[PDB]
């Protein structure tokens, strides 16, 4: 029979990480109610470039979510082995798309969540991240196979103001597969 | 018992940070080995040009900072680990 | 609190300047890390051939040019990083 | 104001030479780094084995050649570029 | 007989631990050679630019710390296996 898949808001083809992440198991997926969102365009394997982010969402007590290129070696397993600890419910997974357009992905995200993306040509640094800098969500879910923000806590205007400048560069774009990208 | 000579020192290595300041648990690389030991025992000092023994400024059952490198021996006392090093090769002892 | 030992200093790295002399923010490799930090312990002082501890010419609470090298060593206290060297690697103490 | 500890000397590098002996420009490789530079400030003198500190050869306000090397340190003082060497790396000072 | 010259010891090493604490018997690299030996002959003391002998810290028949490296020596004597090196290559002398 045919099927129909609707799905809403994001939910780029990006799984968790790491498979300890999961909360609730009998799904095998991460569930974070009401979670923080860190946007990071570099990739990290270190965790004190984070701590300081790490400590203040402790200190917040809800969750987190880092959207990067790549977590891995000690940072990783950091935050796992903080995620059993239960003092930071912390999921991480791989920023979505390739080279000038994860960058956009991520921008669109943190434009959807109220947040900013923490890049080095940008000019910030992870050291210096603050809960204001992080983003906000209502919910987000993550399995092996996508990543779903549901109802990201940001401005409509910026979500209008992105969508239209988004729909220029569909004008501007003069390829099949440029065009149904951004669209 | 282990006591050293000349200007040398016995430092038991403090245990590695489990956790960060604001309550992290810090593994593999991120909880680094303590550059901070307890003093067990000190040399009777350092022997200078002319012959004479100079009393080291480390006192027994003090906190000190160590530097890690060729100096330094890792030794098995009592089935537990210790450090050997110069006096020199301590920065400073730890107060209060 | 942390006092050094011999002819070494403890010292806190001066904030990296944030901004050029003509208001250009400077960033990354631009903004390099400072080699001006001011005295926050000073040693007992250097220790000679005869055996007596001559006093550093750097006092507790003044800005000293510093060179970082394998001499220098960072460190931790009261979750501040601060640098530990010897009096040589101290260029200067600034005045004024 | 800077001035230096020990041994050492603070030196404003001399510009280098834009036109050679017979009024050729010289530019790039060719206007080489000055190894000419006038003494700004000098140091209390060298610390012997003994612990006497011996005032050093060199004069505020006089002309010295010396060497670029490891022990020279570059530094900004009121945004201008000076060098930071000990007496020993200053080859000579410049009269007349 | 063999007896060493100026700031320098003879050690006799001791056999490497065939079982671990628990009980389990290391083989290989686990049963490293020990850096723990007995003292059998004792230099005369080492020579201070004055010229005179300092007797050495070291006695015959205890036990003491030693470093494996360039400046110990292996040789045989009646056909049994000992180290040659300097009271400073000595770390510590055990007690009890």
């Amino acid at each position: 029979q045919d099927e129909l898949d609707v799905v809403e808001g994001m939910q780029f083809d990006r799984g968790y990480l790491s498979p300890y992440f999961i909360n609730k198991p009998e799904t095998g997926a991460v569930e974070l109610e009401s979670p923080f969102i860190l946007l990071a365009d570099k990739k990290i394997s270190n965790i004190r470039e984070m701590l300081p982010v790490l400590e203040a969402v402790a200190k917040a007590g809800k969750p987190l979510l880092i959207i990067a290129e790549d977590v891995e070696g000690e940072a990783l397993a950091t935050l796992v082995v903080n995620t059993m600890r239960g003092i930071v419910k912390v999921a991480a997974v791989k920023a979505p798309g390739f080279g000038d357009r994860r960058k956009a992905m991520l921008q669109d995200i943190a434009t959807l969540t109220g947040g900013t993306v923490i890049s080095e040509e940008i000019g910030m640094e992870l050291e210096k991240a603050t809960l204001e800098d992080l983003g906000q969500a209502k919910r987000v879910v993550i399995n092996k196979d996508t990543t779903t923000i549901i109802d990201g806590v940001g401005e409509e205007a910026a979500i209008q103001g992105r969508v239209a400048q988004i729909r220029q560069q569909i004008e501007e774009a003069t390829s099949d597969y440029d065009r149904e990208k951004l669209q | 018992n282990i006591r050293p000579l000349h200007d040398r020192v016995i430092v038991k290595r403090k245990e590695v940070e489990t956790k960060s300041a604001g309550g992290i648990v810090l593994t593999g690389s991120a909880a680094a080995k303590s550059t901070r030991g307890e003093v067990l025992a000190v040399g009777n000092g350092r022997i200078l040009e002319n012959g004479e023994v100079k009393p080291l400024d480390v006192k027994v059952g003090d906190i000190v900072i160590f530097n890690d490198g060729y100096g330094v021996k890792s030794e098995k006392i009592d089935n537990e680990e210790v450090l050997i090093m110069s006096e020199s090769d301590i920065l400073a002892i730890v107060e209060a």
